[PDB]
């Protein structure tokens, strides 16, 4: 047995449903029913002499994937009607692009580091932030701070974002009443 | 009087001259002396002769003033057989290691 | 080539995994612990002071916290929303230890005692007002008990009748053990030990069915340990000798009934396995007491010095497998050696624990479940998945 | 009673060895023509 | 890519061909024995005969080299060059290379060795060609000056990475050296598919097999602290440890043995595993000092065992095979020994399997059970099963003997049992 | 003999405020302790050597 | 751009010209590259003269 | 061990390891054999402690011997063990010496446990 993928695609959506090698190559293209289809590719064997019984274990090559469940709230990026932010109840934001859809790319989630230097809290396994009830975006001045301003499902603060860098921000806004946030706006 | 000597002395007994000149003006001890001639120390390379120079300074001072100081010494060689043990794995565990990067 | 003493190589084809499932263990794995971080219990209401004693109901699924600000909550903890059951404000009269006690004859009574730096030690009998009591004569003896800050709270077998009562035992000045009942008040017996007590801990033996005995275990600041038989007079049993320490703070037992896991039922009661002696410079002793009552001079089973500074809290889990050295002194102190093997698991605490400086922990009887308080005024609460 | 069973089951646990990081790395020195059979009890004298 | 990344993958690729005289200068000057100096002056005439001669030498002592004086070693080969034929003459001399390197991997401290293999360097360029062969046959040698020498004239693989500041040094490598070397996956699995090849053709030598498992243990000593790096390393480790214990040295089923118990002791395996484990052990064991290191090891193997079901009967077939290799003697006399080893989980299964399986040899398991000491469920489940045997079969005087035992030592717990099924006076009213 | 002993004394005074200051800057946690008179002390935590 | 080939008239040296700018002369059968040089110009040839040690 | 004279009883030595103790808080002791001979031919100790523990007890008795010359007084305590734990280190301690001060805060202390140790001489 050369390699296991575990969690290739999801097991509630159906687990990998065809995966397939494309003929004469050791790229596999595997797709499931969580919208997404990704592509592995074998790389050649390390060892110069061996090489059938040393096998480079599977790599990921690219992707296209969307979201896994129908999306929660919708936004346009810009005045070009040329990226629209879409977030979904599996907790993720997308930025999908109405022109070409090679540009679609998954908003990260990966935290800045605190102002002061202190620690910040949270689990160790990360999981996605909960599911956006709310969002406003102006970029009026984009690329300069944060731009996107979101509401979650049942917690009383709000993220900022970044749409130039396609990434979470700095700033998570309280309500300081011990209240969920019901909307957010920003001005222009 | 050799056996109510410190380790550090039976380390550096040997070089008193190179030692007191080395006190007087502020400058680096020796690290040798007279045990640099041990075989020990000959199979140590690089500074870690001196760090066994001081660890078999240690385990001769151990050793010596048992044999000064004991009446029921049986003259076979334990004492000074298990230390010998003792600094032969440590020379091996400061020759396993290396200061380059693998 | 081929068409469909190779044993091994065919139960390595067909399995994926390599290790025991989830509950053919029953024994917990060293090195590696799992243990995740539900809510805080004193959420929900903040504490004004650091929290100086804790612990959980033998039954119910309550912990008490206590501290200097001379009140004391009780939480009914879950995972999600640890809430306040009550609250019960002693004024003049800061709190040190507080206990639940529960009764082995009907197992009906639950009383709370406390007691701080006073001369006085209240007891609380639980009812859903509040009717305490106050405990404040010692019957002849306030000479040589001027606080009733260390105490604890056992059960004692009168051994003509099978008749249990709740004995509380007071640590006293010169090296004395104050032992007087628990619902009457009156003076029991007294056990002197020769030099600076510091601490002791309560060890049980079943003896037939349904008759028990009662060990006193105290010790020196020197390392000197006393056994009392107590279930007859006070009498010593056996006198030992911690091999090594000096500054010695805290004794206990466990892998049967403690103080802290007690038993519901008088033939559930368990004699301990192991016990530990924890010390000023974090050292701590661990003897195993299935070979370590005979010797006289025993020798402990490992000497852990993993925290450097005093041990102030060592606990043992119910079933005896952690035990929980704790120091009030830095941050952070807290480990969790697993025993028998004697090693300290390595993947918790992490450096992004937020312990804190660990003035108390507890271990829940049944859920698998610690409390560990801290100088700010936080129980912190984290589940033992192998429960 | 099957908590006593388990109580004694857990309680039948005696104390055992651990592999460290650095349990076997003073095997090498004397690999050098011994017999295989002193290797292997001079691993289980480390073991146990 | 880039254009000196292109051009780097064709010289590497005409790594060997000489096309001017100072890369034949530099690329012949790569000796064994010689300095470059001479080196390069020398001949192919020479080189041939004195390693001839060493060959001849090298085959009185061992008389496997004569075919290799047929083929890699004739005086066809002086002439022959190795990047003029095509691919299957490549892999044709480059298994005989393979051939004639883990042949000669034993024979590495005597000079004629040396000599012989000088030609298969400075011939058939095997230093630069076949040359992870050549580091995996004489990886045993690594605080030998012959170790120094392959690697000062060595081009290193990308697997053996991190002997990349020991070429060209004068001191050797370290040990936790080989052990870094070896804390790969990709070398583990090229390092298994040379000892596959070694089993296979029958040249695994002690001073291999022992730099081999202290290799391996130490490769589970270092992973000891992540599950995750251990889980990826058992079907590796497993695997070899089989292709060990399926073939006929006693060296090498110890070696196997070894790495079975390091890596049992290590990480809690699987119940059916470890029966397995134990039936390829015992399905090849011949020898007594396999017997030895065998019974050590199943011991060692049912300690590291937890759970519900740790101390079941082992079943039939095992159970059987564990008696033909093993019978009452042996167990009973490795039990009297005055050193104690801990068999406490594997002799309560040996004698739940008795009770279930043989039903004639009890006194033997008062004897045994008499001897060394178990746990309280241990007794419990023996009492228990016994208890079974009474209600299933006539109870003579071995079952009441067993029973005179267990009320001699710990009544109550046979109370225990007996209450917890049957009752003590219908008991003694059965036996 | 006299002076023999002055210097000596002086000697041992300095060598002991070399060797406090010495001590001093190792490691471990300690406290500034300042007396009645201006007689500055280190007092170090209660802690051991790890 | 699309390379103009040349060699040398032994066949050691390789010398390409990118119709972009990439002129590149090379030991084609070692791995040895001795210029590879970008004339940001459009390029359209390229010759050794009597070696590989000059080009035109 | 026999040759180990005076040993202390168990109210000396707990008063010793406790005044131990607070000279290692102070940082006024030398904790090992080595650093203890220096302390005694420097003339900087105001007394030893050595442990009747060690399994050879003459790379200790030799320290005696000079001390004999120095008019410093010597013990003897029964555990290198808790010699190492009073001396604040995770490591046995075979001996100990207590230096010279005069300004120390627990000045007293170790005088008193001094004048304790040389009324057993």
């Amino acid at each position: 047995r050369i390699h296991v993928l575990k969690n290739i695609h999801r097991e509630s959506y159906g687990g990998v449903t065809q995966a397939t090698f494309l003929n004469g190559q050791p790229i596999i293209v595997t797709s499931g029913g969580d919208n997404s289809l990704k592509e592995y590719v074998f790389d050649p064997s390390l060892s110069q002499g061996s090489g059938d019984v040393v096998v480079q274990p599977p790599r990921y090559l690219r992707s296209r994937g969307g979201h896994s469940q129908p999306p929660s709230y919708i936004a346009f990026a810009d005045s070009q009607s040329h990226f629209m932010l879409s977030a979904s109840k599996d907790r993720s934001l997308w930025s999908f692009s109405l022109r070409k859809d090679a540009q679609s790319q998954e908003m990260s989630q990966r935290l800045h580091k605190k102002q002061d230097g202190g620690r910040v809290g949270g689990s160790t396994i990360k999981s996605k932030f909960p599911e956006i009830v709310a969002l406003a975006i102006e970029n009026a001045r984009i690329g300069e701070w944060e731009n996107i301003i979101t509401a979650h499902k049942d917690e009383k603060f709000a993220r900022t974002w970044d749409m130039r860098n396609k990434r979470v921000g700095r700033w998570t806004f309280d309500t300081t009443d011990d209240g969920f946030v019901k909307s957010v706006a920003m001005s222009q | 009087s050799l056996a109510k000597s410190p380790a550090s002395t039976i380390q550096i007994l040997g070089a008193e001259k190179a030692l007191f000149r080395a006190l007087k003006t502020k400058h680096d001890t020796p690290k040798y002396g007279l045990l640099y001639h041990a075989s020990l120390v000959g199979q140590a390379t690089g500074k870690n002769k001196g760090k066994i120079a001081r660890v078999l300074a240690a385990k001769a001072a151990v050793s010596l003033r048992y044999d000064a100081l004991a009446e029921d010494r049986d003259d076979s060689g334990d004492i000074g057989l298990e230390s010998r043990a003792k600094v032969e794995n440590r020379l091996s565990q400061l020759e396993g290691r290396d200061l380059r990067t693998t | 080539d081929e068409s469909d003493i190779n044993a091994l190589t065919k139960i390595l084809s067909t399995t994926y995994n390599y290790k025991d499932t989830l509950s053919n263990s029953k024994l917990l794995p060293p090195k590696k612990l799992d243990i995740v971080r539900l809510k805080d219990a004193n959420a929900s209401h903040p504490s004004h002071s650091a929290i100086q004693s804790l612990s959980f109901h033998p039954s119910k699924p309550l912990l008490l916290t206590g501290g200097y600000d001379k009140t004391l909550r009780i939480y009914h903890i879950d995972g999600k929303t640890n809430h306040l059951v009550t609250s019960l404000h002693l004024v003049g009269s800061p709190i040190q230890t507080c206990t639940f006690y529960t009764s082995l004859s009907n197992q009906n009574q639950q009383n709370i005692f406390t007691a701080g730096r006073r001369r006085y030690m209240h007891s609380w009998d639980l009812s859903l007002t509040a009717k305490i009591e106050k405990f404040s004569r010692l019957y002849g003896h306030e000479s040589t008990q001027r606080s009733f800050e260390n105490f604890k709270v056992a059960h004692l077998q009168n051994s003509q009748t099978n008749s249990v009562h709740g004995i509380v035992l007071l640590q006293g000045n010169n090296g004395w053990i104050n032992i007087l009942h628990s619902t009457s008040g009156l003076w029991l017996m007294g056990c002197k030990i020769e030099g600076v007590i510091t601490d002791f801990c309560i060890d049980y033996q079943p003896i037939s069915r349904g008759k028990f005995r009662t060990i006193l275990i105290a010790v020196n600041a020197y390392g000197e340990v006393w056994e009392f038989d107590l279930n007859k007079n006070g009498h010593v049993i056996r006198r030992w000798k911690d091999q090594g320490g000096v500054g010695i703070t805290k004794i206990q037992v466990g892998g049967g009934t403690t103080t802290t896991c007690p038993a519901l039922q008088i033939s559930k009661i368990k004699q301990n396995r192991w016990l530990a002696v924890g010390s000023e410079s974090g050292f701590v002793n661990l003897y195993d007491r299935n070979n370590a009552m005979t010797s006289s001079t025993p020798t402990p089973v490992a000497a852990l010095d993993q925290l450097t500074t005093t041990i102030s809290n060592l606990q043992f889990s119910p079933d005896g497998q952690i035990l929980c050295m704790a120091s009030r002194a830095v941050k952070d102190a807290l480990r969790l050696v697993h025993l028998p093997s004697c090693s300290v698991f390595s993947n918790w605490p992490t450096s992004g624990t937020p312990l804190g400086k660990v003035t108390s922990v507890a271990f829940s009887p049944s859920g698998g479940l610690l409390a560990v308080g801290n100088e700010q005024g936080k129980v912190r609460l984290w589940k033992l998945n192998h429960y | 009673d099957e908590e006593d069973i388990a109580l004694e089951f857990i309680n039948g646990e005696k104390k055992d060895k651990l592999v460290n990081m650095n349990s076997f790395t003073s095997m090498f020195d004397n690999i050098q023509n011994v017999q295989m059979d002193t290797f292997f009890d001079r691993v289980m004298k480390v073991l146990t | 890519s880039s254009l000196s990344d292109q051009l780097a993958q064709v010289a590497s690729n005409n790594a060997t061909v000489a096309l001017d005289r100072k890369r034949r200068q530099k690329l012949h000057s790569a000796s064994l024995i010689y300095n470059s100096k001479t080196a390069a002056t020398q001949d192919y005439d020479f080189i041939f005969e004195n390693a001839s001669k060493a060959l001849e030498e090298l085959s009185q002592i061992e008389p496997k080299f004569a075919i290799f004086s047929r083929t890699l070693f004739s005086e066809s080969s002086i002439s022959l060059d190795r990047n003029v034929q095509t691919k299957e003459e490549i892999k044709d001399l480059d298994n005989a290379i393979n051939a004639y390197l883990l042949l000669a991997s034993s024979k590495w401290y005597l000079a004629p060795t040396l000599h012989a293999t000088e030609w298969l360097v400075r011939r058939f360029q095997i230093h630069v060609k076949n040359t992870e062969m050549l580091l995996l046959s004489t990886l045993n040698y690594y605080q030998t000056p012959v170790f120094k020498r392959i690697l000062s004239i060595i081009k290193l693989p990308p697997l053996f990475n991190c002997l990349s500041n020991f070429v060209r040094s004068e001191k050797p490598p370290t040990a936790l050296t080989m052990i870094k070397l070896f804390n790969d996956m990709d070398f583990l699995k090229l390092y298994t598919s040379y000892l596959d090849q070694c089993i296979k053709h029958n040249a695994t030598y002690t001073n291999q097999l022992l730099f081999t498992t202290c290799c391996f243990i130490n490769v589970v000593a270092f992973n000891s602290n992540n599950d995750e790096k251990l889980n990826q390393l058992v079907p590796i480790l497993l695997e070899i440890s089989a292709k060990l214990l399926a073939s006929k040295s006693k060296d090498c089923q110890i070696a196997a043995h070894t790495i079975l118990v390091v890596f049992a002791t290590a990480l809690p395996l699987k119940k059916t595993i470890i029966l397995a484990a134990m039936e390829t052990i015992l399905s090849n064991l011949d020898a007594k000092e396999a017997k030895h290191s065998a019974l050590l090891t199943i011991c060692k193997l049912f300690q590291t065992l937890k759970g519900q079901g740790n101390v079941d009967q082992l079943p039939s077939k095992i159970f059987k095979l564990f008696d033909s290799k093993f019978d009452t003697v042996s167990i009973l006399t490795f039990l009297d020994k005055e050193d104690k080893p801990v068999c406490d989980k594997f002799i309560t299964s040996y004698t739940r399997s008795i009770a279930r399986y043989d039903r004639s040899k009890l006194n033997i398991i008062l004897s045994l059970l008499k001897k060394i000491r178990l746990e309280r469920y241990e007794v419990r489940l023996i009492i228990t099963d016994l208890i079974y045997l009474s209600e299933i079969l006539e109870d003579k005087s071995q079952l009441v003997e067993l029973f005179e035992y267990f009320i001699s030592i710990n009544e109550d717990l046979v109370l225990k049992c007996l209450k917890s099924l049957g009752l003590t006076g219908e008991l003694f009213e059965i036996r | 003999v006299k002076q023999h002993l002055q210097r000596e004394t002086q000697l041992k005074q300095v060598q002991q405020r070399m060797d406090a200051q010495r001590e001093l800057l190792k490691k471990g946690s300690k406290k500034k302790i300042v007396d009645s008179s201006g007689k500055i002390s280190f007092k170090w935590k209660k802690q051991r050597k790890r | 751009g699309p390379y103009h080939i040349k060699y040398a008239k032994n066949g050691t040296h390789l010398l390409i010209t990118g119709r972009k700018g990439h002129v590149a002369s090379m030991d084609w059968r070692k791995g040895q590259l001795r210029a590879e040089l970008f004339l940001n110009e459009t390029c359209h040839s390229a010759t050794y003269l009597q070696n590989e040690q000059y080009f035109a | 061990n026999p040759k180990a004279f005076p040993l202390a009883d168990a109210a000396l030595t707990q008063q010793i390891l406790d005044v131990v103790q607070q000279a290692a808080n102070l940082r006024q002791l030398k904790k090992g054999a080595n650093e203890a001979t220096k302390t005694l031919n420097r003339g900087i100790s105001e007394f030893i402690i050595m442990a009747a523990d060690c399994e050879p007890i003459e790379i200790l008795l030799h320290l005696p011997l000079l001390c004999e010359d120095k008019n410093v007084p010597y013990v003897f305590v029964p555990s290198r063990v808790a010699l190492g734990r009073a001396c604040g280190v995770s490591r046995p301690v075979i001996a100990a010496s207590i230096t010279t001060n005069d300004a120390s805060a627990i000045k007293t202390q170790i005088y008193a446990v001094k004048d304790k140790i040389e009324t057993l001489l």
